RNA sequence: GCGGGGAAAGGAAACAUCUUAGUACCCGCAGGAAGGGAAGCCAACAGGGACCCCCUGAGUAGGGGCGACCGAAAGGGGGAUAGCCCAAACCAAAUCCUCGCGGGACAACCGUGGGGAGAUGUGGGGCUUGGGCCCGGGCAACCGCCGGCGGGCGGUAGCCGAA
RNA sequence: CUCGGCUUAGUUUUGCCGGGGGAACGCGCCGGCCACUGGCCGGCAAGGCUAAGCACGUCCCGAGUCCGAUAGCGCACUAGUA
RNA sequence: UCGUUGCGGGUCCGCUUACCCGCCGCAAGGCGGGGACAGCGGCAGGCGGGCUGUUCGGCUGGGGCGGCACA
RNA sequence: GGCUGACUGGGCCCUUGAACGCAAGGGGCCCAGGCGGGAAACCGGGGCCUAGAGAACGCUCGUGCCCCCACCAGUGGGGGCC
């Protein structure tokens, strides 16, 4: 059973000291080094490697120690390596009409903030959810029925 | 450090900006055949990226570049940095006939000497025809390196 | 400094006035040629070679002349309220470059747009160079940058076996001289 | 599915800002999916760690004749998981393509000859665990091209099947 | 940076387009909900690619508290037919 | 008004090469005139039913005029 | 003749609005602070009584050793409660 890495859930101001845990992207390099990996050897083993990640927990550290005898002594079989397995490009058409180069990049918004953000996005996002009537575009208004039904049922 | 404005101020007709001095050519033939002799016999680099290395290194002897070089800022740069590193530097007509005294099988838009085996008897007495057409240009002397 | 460090300068401070003197006679050549024409080499060197331009065979260059200013907004000829009745100030979602790019691609049919830059303005025109890159040139075609743009293809039994012998190898390298520090 | 152009009716119990709606529709351009994707990020001195999609945060913050109404994001839980390249520093033609001939699993490639590209730089190198540059040590080197041969499984007709 | 405009929850603070002005360079530059200054923290824009996991239904397969010839698709039929 | 808008001389004069207008030429380019004006783009003020969207209240011995018996 | 109570901070009630929901406005009775007139009682929160009267958003002024503005501190600026 390979290990998943465990991280710590960033401590917001809203959270008022609460802290938990949760599974990381992966092990950091710090925690590699300790037992005796870089990136590229921890991958070929199968692990997930987080090159970004600077902190080191001692609890990733003992279960990669562990697991890792596992392997070396033939008791547990690595999985495959995580790193590319296919290489699939397809062949491009009409980059310059579909806003794909560097100058529909920028117009799109893409240059200067996440695509989360962008003003088709947002267009095809509530397009998607009045579609399907998701969420809160299952009734138009919500917010308003909700706001005067509040004042008259809490005088 | 050289500022281009006052030193590109007055270009000379039928030529491109980056063209200070007018030169003969007998001179610019006689530039090539150093060129030539310095490659068989001594060292020398072409093209433009290698060339300006040469002249920012302080390694350059002589500089040539071609004058029909067809975006001009190609090689505009180089006689700003020469005048700047005090390397003397000379105009040739052509880049097809730079390039093949250079012994490429390509156009040169520049090319350096950077030692004259045998050519530095030559190259001395080239580096002295150059300062007088300068002189009478206006422009301060170069001397040989 | 490389020589294309140099030829940048002319797009900057300290070369702009022998640059801005330079364009305004090039400029009156290029307000005569075609709208579109392919050139033999880009203008600004070093610009097209950070955007992927390389001389191979099979590789564009074409300069795009388009008048500037706000695209042509037209004022509607029916019912409308009047947030929806103006002409003045509105302009396009698409930059001018983008619009060079297109009208490019319609003169070199089958062609990609790879990538373009601004060359130079006047008062009415806009000059840009756009790149074009030939898919089914077998020069173009192993390029490591063209290639995201004409297709790849690697077999997964390439890669997967490749990886597999890798792996392999490492755990008994790993054996000798990982496995006795992990236990100590 | 991607880029662009782009209403009104109706609603606000009138109506113009607003909404309807970046919708209808129009123009252009792709794929079997598209687009997105590898921190000039988010956070708050504690830490997360590319992206898309689903559940939530939440009709919360916020926008708004602060009216009608509009409306996130971070964070949390999941599906799935993957990381790399071009340019440049340094080297400087060591490079690529095409054709003929000989070899080479009908290939890649090797040898040789001709043609084209290439110093306005082909190619090598390099990609945050920055790199280039100098010195030393070590192979478990690293990276890439071809898809021949053997084997297995599956799809495109069917066959057998109690009393 | 500034002006006009479309847009956005983005509000003295979203993205972009157009007109005019317009940097610096790692001893530098950018971000931390008005601007500036100091501290601290986080990063390196303006070049390119990227499987999987997500949309759809001409088509194929399966299912059904669905309809049963004025119903159910406009069409159970020499129906997009006369 | 900002830009296009450049070059000489002491805001003024001149110039042409930009730009504009016409003639010739298949094109290349030539000739003449104007000329940093004009024209064109952005921004700003004025005129602007030429065109677009709308509002043109209520009570009422029917409506309208009146009145306000509308606070 | 002497004055400024046409006062500062608040509460309760009546009427507008009958019994019976429901603005603004107006009136009455008080508590506290600090005054004016008066020997004192007492009266004064405008005019002897019943008329002269205006939501939200926005702006402006007054007030407070006042609250907030996105990692921290500061300066300018902005917002908030009455
Ligand atoms: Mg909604
Ligand atoms: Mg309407
Ligand atoms: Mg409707
Ligand atoms: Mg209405
Ligand atoms: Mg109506
Ligand atoms: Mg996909
Ligand atoms: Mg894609
Ligand atoms: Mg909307
Ligand atoms: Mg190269
Ligand atoms: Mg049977
Ligand atoms: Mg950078
Ligand atoms: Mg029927
Ligand atoms: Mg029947
Ligand atoms: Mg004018
Ligand atoms: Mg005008
Ligand atoms: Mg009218
Ligand atoms: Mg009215
Ligand atoms: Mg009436
Ligand atoms: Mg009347
Ligand atoms: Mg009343
Ligand atoms: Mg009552
Ligand atoms: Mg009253
Ligand atoms: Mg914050």
């Amino acid at each position: 059973m390979i290990p998943k890495p465990v991280v710590q859930v960033p401590r917001s101001i809203k959270s008022g000291g609460v802290t938990k845990w949760k599974e990381g992207r992966g092990f950091s390099l710090g925690e590699l080094k300790e037992v005796g990996l870089n990136a590229e050897q921890a991958r070929l083993l199968g692990l997930p490697v987080d090159t970004r990640r600077d902190s080191v927990w001692p609890q990733n550290v003992e279960a990669l120690r562990k697991w890792l005898i596992e392997v070396l002594e033939g008791k547990a079989t690595p999985p495959e390596p995580t790193l590319p397995k296919v290489v699939k490009v397809k062949r491009k058409r009409g980059r310059a009409f579909r806003g794909l180069t560097s100058a529909g990049r920028r117009s799109r918004g893409l240059i200067s903030t996440r695509f989360r953000e962008t003003h088709n996005y947002k267009f095809k996002k509530k397009a998607k959810e009045r579609r399907l009537k998701k969420r809160h575009e299952a009734t138009k208004g919500l917010g308003n029925v909700l706001r005067i039904s509040r004042i008259i049922n809490e005088s | 450090t050289i500022d281009p404005k006052t030193f590109y101020a007055n270009p000379l007709p039928g030529k491109p900006f980056y063209v200070r001095f007018e030169v003969p050519s007998d001179v610019a033939e006689k530039a090539l055949e150093i060129l030539s002799i310095a490659r068989q016999t001594g060292k020398i680099k072409k093209g433009t990226n290698e060339t300006t290395k040469a002249v920012e290194r302080g390694l350059a002897k002589l500089v040539l570049i071609a004058e029909d070089v067809d975006p001009p800022e190609v090689v505009a740069h180089l006689p700003l940095l020469c005048e700047e590193k005090k390397v003397p530097y000379v105009y040739v007509p052509s880049k097809e006939k730079l390039g093949k005294a250079a012994g490429i099988n390509v156009a040169a838009a520049a090319a350096v000497v950077i030692e004259a085996g045998q050519a530095a008897g030559e190259l001395e007495a080239l580096v002295n025809k150059i300062n007088e057409i300068r002189a009478k240009h206006g422009l301060n002397a170069i001397p040989v390196r | 400094p490389s020589a294309y460090q140099y030829m940048a300068m002319w797009y900057r401070k300290v070369g702009r006035e022998v640059h801005e003197r330079l364009m305004r006679s090039v400029l009156i050549k290029w307000r005569k040629e075609p709208a579109i024409v392919r050139v033999e080499r880009p203008f600004r060197l070093e610009r097209a070679r950070k955007l992927g331009y390389k001389p191979k065979q099979g590789v564009v260059v074409a300069r795009v002349r388009l008048i500037r200013g706000p695209f042509n907004r037209r004022r509607p000829d029916s019912g409308r309220r009047p947030k929806r009745m103006g002409v003045y100030g509105i302009t396009a979602w698409k930059s001018w470059r983008q619009v060079a790019e297109e009208r490019a691609a319609r003169k070199f049919p089958g062609l990609e747009v790879l990538n373009s830059y601004w060359v130079a303005d006047d008062g009415i025109y806009r000059y840009f160079e756009v790149i074009l890159i030939d898919c089914n040139q077998p020069t173009i075609q192993r390029d490591p940058l063209y290639s995201g743009i004409c297709g790849r293809e690697v077999p997964r039994r390439r890669l997967a076996r490749r990886l597999r012998e890798r792996q392999r190898k490492l755990i008994e390298h790993l054996k000798k001289t990982l496995l006795p520090k992990l236990k100590g």
